[PDB]
């Protein structure tokens, strides 16, 4: 219907319960292996930012999977920082990470997050 | 909060 | 770290796309029972939205349950409503289903529906 | 979008 009225805080307060519950390890349904790391969430949330995961979740063989490897050239703390910016909106962007967030970005097919990398590195040129 | 969207 | 930068949109865009995965039927793993309808959600969506959906599967028994039977005196379009906001942050409130509405957001535990729903009946008083 | 929160 178009008489709908918005609560506007919603989906903000939605994603930060989706949070806590990885913090506290609730129905998380997929471990992610980076190397050496190992990172537990949930596939949903994982489709829902990334063009990759949404690609590999939507294979009817991979969707099944409780473990995916990453390839060995990802950076485990570029990896990290993009999974606290898929459940908070919030990017940890500094000089010393950008271009293994940059990278691991690209990888996994975040847009505005590559695009942001890309503006921060040209003003420092 | 409540909006007109 | 607290020199994080946010993109705005982001709780947005996932909220968008968890509705986009469930009208698919896509890594759905519950149906909720209201009488003689049936309802295919995402368990990590309910809980973020309701206090009594986020008792339910946070239980070590009712967590691994794939089907859940609400009480018989909730109303199925009530019900229906109050999943599309879940998925959405708009609420289809009208005159003629508003009763349904409250009474059915005071049994899911969603208390700023409750407050909305109060609201419009005051002012037609 | 991008923004100081
Ligand atoms: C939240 C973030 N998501 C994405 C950012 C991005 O760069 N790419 C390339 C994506 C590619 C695919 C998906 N996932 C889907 C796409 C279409 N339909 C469905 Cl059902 C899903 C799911 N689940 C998400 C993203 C964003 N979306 C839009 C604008 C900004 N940020
Ligand atoms: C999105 C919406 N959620 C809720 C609205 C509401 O009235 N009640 C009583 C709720 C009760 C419980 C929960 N769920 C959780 C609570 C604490 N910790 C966790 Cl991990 C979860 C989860 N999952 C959500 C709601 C809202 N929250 C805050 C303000 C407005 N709307
Ligand atoms: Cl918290
Ligand atoms: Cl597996
Ligand atoms: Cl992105
Ligand atoms: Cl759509
Ligand atoms: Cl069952
Ligand atoms: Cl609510």
């Amino acid at each position: 219907a178009d008489s709908c009225i918005q609560f506007t805080r919603h989906a903000s307060d939605v994603l930060l319960n989706l949070n806590r519950l990885r913090s506290r390890d609730i129905l998380t349904d997929v471990v992610i292996v980076v190397s050496r790391e190992q990172f537990r969430a949930h596939k949903t949330v994982l489709m829902a930012c990334s063009g990759l995961f949404y690609s590999i979740f939507t294979d009817q063989l991979k969707c099944n999977l409780s473990v995916i490897n990453l390839d060995p050239e990802i950076n485990p703390e570029g990896f990290c920082i993009l999974l606290d910016f898929m459940y908070t909106s919030r990017l940890n962007l500094r000089e010393g990470n950008i271009m293994a967030v940059m990278a691991t970005a690209m990888y996994l097919q975040m847009e505005h997050v590559v695009d942001t990398c890309r503006k921060f590195i040209k003003a420092s040129e | 909060a409540w909006v007109i969207p």
